[PDB]
RNA sequence: UUUGCUCCACACAAUAUAGAUGGAUACGAAUAAGGCGUCCUUGUGGCGUCGCUGAACCAUAGCAGGCUAGCAACGGUGCACUUGGCGGAAAGGCCUUGGGUGCUUGCUGGCGAAUUGCAAUGUCAUUUUGCGUGGGGAUAAAUCAUUUGUAUACGACUUAGA
RNA sequence: GCCCUGAAAAUGGAUGGCGCUCAAGCGUGUUACCUAUACUCUACCGUCAGGGUUGAUAUGAUGCCCUGACGAGUAGGCAGGCGUGGAGGUCAGUGACGAAGCCUAGACCGUAAGGUCGGGUCGAACGGCCUCUAGUGCAGAUCUUGGUGGUAGUAGCAAAUA
RNA sequence: AGAACUGGCGAUGCGGGAUGAACCGAACGUAGAGUUAAGGUGCCGGAAUACACGCUCAUCAGACACCACAAAAGGUGUUAG
RNA sequence: GAAAUUGUUGAAAGGGAAGGGCAUUUGAUCAGACA
């Protein structure tokens, strides 16, 4: 029919699935743009809160 | 003829590479495609362009995964160019597939041995001179496909490696027409010139 | 030599039928360097061997043979229909076969 | 409706008591067939004259050929033809090597330029234009300019087994 | 042995079974005609079983003969068996079911010495 | 837990096979333009030549290819070795050196072949596995149970224990 | 004329799909080619029809032999047959040296209803032929009575303080 | 929704129209060989990526009767009159 | 001491049912006929 009256969704489908992850470790799926001209060193850095 | 063809896909028309593969397969052919992203379509960017966001609505409504699969690169949107021409659902279909291999670029074994042409879809033979038409790496690379710069850098490499083997060979073939010239004007010479060699 | 080959290459392509209905009395043959019904001609009445293996001997081998006769052309570009003693398994669709140069008329 | 002959067709109104020999009328009619031509001739007939074929005879058929078939000629060519929402009279220009080509090739330019089939078409006249310059098209015209040559670029070449080893060329 | 006959002609080996008889337990294999209104079968449409008809029928000539060229004839005594004295390359004694071990060896034994065939010597046989 | 694992070698045994039966024979780019040879001022250069199909090129003779001799060549080629080098797109293949060795139908010789009976694929491929033999090499772990709570309906997860 | 505008709907989607652009599109022409239970020729079955043949001394006169044409089928008619229980006749039928019954991707006859056999199991009776007879043939009827499943080791077995 | 004549479906499978009671072709005993119908022959898929002359370029082209729609009105797109 | 339905053993097959038709491969199994 139709809605009747208009409401966002309930949540957001960018972080579907909703399951538990693979692992207790996120992993980084990107890191910084490369600039070669810096000298080396990490680009992240492990701990824990 | 052979155990393996090796079509250099460039300069080809997807839907006329695509019906010749198929029946090869049908019919017991093994075959291996290349340079994919060097593929035609007849008809300027744009129509294909929006040709192919129409593929994209196509989806599964109530969960986008059972529903129509999606695959952005030029050797894989050539072959549903192709699959969609074989009985793909069938033991038989199945098997003609698997004797089938395509590919962006000339990767290693391909790159040394020699690909050939199907003139019936070489696009310069085909398309009335002055039509507009479509290369499938642009197309690809428009929707999705993530991979066009690479394939072109490692291409340029290869291209260039074999313009030496090229080079090497066009000399060494230079005087090999050097000694059969010198036997030329001898009997064994005028005698198979004779019988049409 | 390297070559013995007495045949000439050949590929089972379909067996005779409609749109929608086989008959498996006739198999479909694509014989190696035939391009037309004028071509095809010269191999009607060859003898064709379908040769395959299986796991257990029999009269001596691992080797077994449908044998069977090119009949006549079909359609225009060097197709050709044949028979065989026993119809063709359908899983040779697209395997090789031999057609061989006899019964002669050279 | 396919292949032309030319064919002179004579009929008559089948002779009476008080009017014996009655007066004989000709039909030049391109046929691919003489019954065909046969056909046509009454069907034109019975659109000018009271006969039908019921209640007349014809008489003499032959098939006339062309009388100089290796002389290229400009023919002048006029048609009569139903449109789908009207009937038109039309004039085309026609270059070939006899009358009986050049009606081939204007049923099939009327089919292809008007959609007009067969059925919906009278030839009204066909007669070879003898002096240029009473040449009126100019897609004939442009054949008559002296000296002509012209190159046939980008040539296509039919390949006779599927597979190529090449990469092949249009030079010409 | 059989007298001299034309070649065989079976016209249709395979056996004629009941339509869903491969279906439901509850229905035999045995040939029954369907007669109901919408069916596939009685209808003949391209796909399903064929149903016995008159075309099947044998070659007059060879009807009722079996492999070795001689109709069959069941046969419980001697007596029986000797009805096929002077037919023996044409008919062939099978010895019933219900005859006796050592029945069965007399009537063998007889069918022997007036070389007429029997179609299962080996019935109860004390091997 | 009854001497197990792995790589190389052969051997027997099985099991297969979407279909060996001379060779998948490598620039790139353009197509209203190119390839190749050659010259030169090295260029969107001069000159010559080719296409019009791979119907080509290469290979191809010898008991499915036996046993032998010689000559002319110094070439070809198989194989296991050794030298230098290149290839990471899926390199796992390509090139080069040097001796050794087999073959050579480049030419000329001696011997053999039948009876598989007038055809019958007439059996020469390569897949995977299993079992002993001895030539190199290697001597773990996971799970249950216990346990943590960064986890959990049960499984699962995350810790911990010579 | 073809093309373009005029041209707005609800899950994602249909020239049948792929895909096709000097078409694999539209108009027209010319050949060739593919393939219906249809047409032609042939074998076999059955139906109808026309002939022929009582002459003994051998076997079906409802027979035997020749010839021709035809074959869709609900409701429905008729016909020729298959199978059951019991009855008259008969085969001096089968059988404790194993009747009947039951089991059996073993055999054989019939277009089919069905028939016959082998092997296993069994334990007291039973069948062929010509006739007679009917409580004579099942998949259905929310059919009758009995037996049995999937559901499923599932819902659950949690009020009344322990 | 209701009549007229015929042909059909109902009672009928077979080939074609992807699909489908009625359209097209053709009506059925068991089979071999041939030839065709209607409809097709790039590939799905048996069968010319055949021949031949035009036309058409669509930033929602078009693609075969029944049949699964489109109209008035316009275009200095292009074709021929 | 049938059937539904069950356990075990043996053989096979199984990418969103299964069963069926024409045909042949492959495995298993078997009658007849030779003289
Ligand atoms: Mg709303
Ligand atoms: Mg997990
Ligand atoms: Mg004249
Ligand atoms: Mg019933
Ligand atoms: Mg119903
Ligand atoms: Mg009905
Ligand atoms: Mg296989
Ligand atoms: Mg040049
Ligand atoms: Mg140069
Ligand atoms: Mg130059
Ligand atoms: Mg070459
Ligand atoms: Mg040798
Ligand atoms: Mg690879
Ligand atoms: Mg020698
Ligand atoms: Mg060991
Ligand atoms: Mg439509
Ligand atoms: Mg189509
Ligand atoms: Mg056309
Ligand atoms: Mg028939
Ligand atoms: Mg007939
Ligand atoms: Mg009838
Ligand atoms: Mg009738
Ligand atoms: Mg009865
Ligand atoms: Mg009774
Ligand atoms: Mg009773
Ligand atoms: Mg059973
Ligand atoms: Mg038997
Ligand atoms: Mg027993
Ligand atoms: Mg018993
Ligand atoms: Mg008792
Ligand atoms: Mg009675
Ligand atoms: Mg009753
Ligand atoms: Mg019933
Ligand atoms: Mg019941
Ligand atoms: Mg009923
Ligand atoms: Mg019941
Ligand atoms: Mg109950
Ligand atoms: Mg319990
Ligand atoms: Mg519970
Ligand atoms: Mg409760
Ligand atoms: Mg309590
Ligand atoms: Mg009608
Ligand atoms: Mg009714
Ligand atoms: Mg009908
Ligand atoms: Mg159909
Ligand atoms: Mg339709
Ligand atoms: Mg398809
Ligand atoms: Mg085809
Ligand atoms: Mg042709
Ligand atoms: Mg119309
Ligand atoms: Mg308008
Ligand atoms: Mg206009
Ligand atoms: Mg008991
Ligand atoms: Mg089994
Ligand atoms: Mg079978």
């Amino acid at each position: 029919s139709h809605r009747k009256y208009e409401a966002p969704r309930h949540g957001h489908l960018g972080f579907l699935p909703r399951k538990r992850a693979a692992s207790i470790r996120a992993r980084v799926k990107a890191f910084p743009k490369d600039d070669r001209s810096k000298p080396v060193a990490l680009t992240s850095f492990l701990g824990y809160k | 003829v052979e155990p393996v063809v090796v079509i250099d896909g460039k300069g080809h028309l997807v839907g006329r590479l695509a019906s010749v593969v198929a029946k090869q397969l049908l019919n017991g052919q093994k075959i291996v495609v290349v340079r994919a992203e060097e593929l035609n379509i007849s008809g300027e960017f744009f129509r294909n362009k929006l040709k192919y966001h129409d593929f994209l609505r196509k989806a599964t409504a109530f969960n986008k995964t059972r529903g129509p699969f999606h695959f952005r690169a030029p050797s894989r949107i050539f072959y549903k160019a192709l699959r969609g021409m074989v009985s793909h659902k069938t033991a038989r279909g199945k098997a003609a597939l698997e004797r089938l291999k395509v590919f962006e670029g000339i990767p290693p074994p391909y790159d040394k041995k020699k690909r050939v042409v199907v003139p019936q879809a070489l696009r310069v033979l085909r398309l009335k001179p002055g039509r507009k038409y479509t290369t499938l790496g642009k197309l690809s690379t428009s929707v999705g496909w993530k991979y066009e710069d690479v394939v072109a850098k490692l291409e340029a490499k290869r291209k260039v490696s074999s313009a030496e083997y090229y080079a090497k060979k066009r000399a060494f073939t230079k005087k090999v027409a050097s000694a059969n010239a010198t036997a030329a004007e001898s009997d064994v010479a005028k005698q198979l010139a004779a019988l049409g060699y | 030599a390297e070559s013995h080959r007495l045949y000439v290459k050949g590929k089972h392509l379909s067996y005779q039928r409609s749109k929608r209905v086989n008959n498996p009395n006739v198999s479909l043959i694509k014989i190696e360097g035939v391009a037309t019904p004028q071509d095809a001609q010269f191999y009607l009445g060859k003898r064709i061997a379908y040769v395959y293996r299986a796991s257990k001997e029999v009269r001596g081998s691992k080797i077994r043979v449908m044998w069977g006769k090119v009949t006549r052309t079909h359609g225009n570009s060097g197709v050709v229909r044949a028979t065989f003693r026993n119809n063709l398994p359908a899983k040779t669709f697209g395997a090789s076969v031999r057609i061989f140069l006899y019964p002669s008329n050279i | 409706m396919a292949h032309f002959k030319e064919y002179q067709v004579i009929g008559r109104r089948l002779p009476t008591e008080s009017v014996p020999e009655p007066k004989l009328f000709r039909m030049r009619i391109f046929a691919s067939n003489e019954v065909i031509a046969k056909s046509r001739y009454w069907y034109f007939l019975q659109k000018l004259h009271k006969v039908k074929k019921a209640s007349g005879e014809i008489v003499s058929i032959n098939q006339i050929n062309e009388a100089h078939p290796t002389k290229v000629k400009n023919f002048g060519v006029w048609v009569r033809y139903d449109s789908r929402s009207g009937t038109h009279n039309m004039y085309k220009e026609i270059r070939d090597v006899s009358r009986v080509a050049a009606v081939e090739t204007l049923y099939q330019d009327m089919a292809a330029r008007h959609r007009a089939r067969f059925r919906s078409i009278h030839i009204l006249k066909v007669a070879e234009i003898e002096k240029t310059a009473d040449v009126k098209r100019q897609y004939v015209k442009q054949f008559l300019t002296k000296d002509l040559k012209f190159p046939l670029p980008h040539r296509v070449q039919k390949s006779t087994k599927t597979f190529s080893y090449k990469r092949p060329s249009t030079f010409y | 042995a059989s007298l001299p006959h034309p070649k065989i002609v079976k016209k249709h080996t395979k056996k004629f079974k009941r339509h869903h008889s491969d279906r439901y337990h509850r229905v035999a294999e045995n040939w029954r005609k369907q007669k109901g209104i919408d069916s596939v079968v009685r209808r003949r449409f391209r796909g399903n079983i064929s149903q016995p008809k008159i075309g099947y029928g044998s070659n007059k000539k060879t009807k009722f003969l079996s492999p070795s060229g001689h109709k069959t004839f069941l046969v419980a005594n001697v007596k029986d068996l000797e009805t096929l004295t002077m037919h023996t390359k044409t008919y062939a004694a099978e010895i019933a079911h219900n005859i006796s071990a050592k029945n069965r060896v007399v009537i063998l034994a007889r069918a022997k010495a007036l070389g007429i065939k029997v179609t299962n010597p080996k019935g109860r046989l004390a091997l």
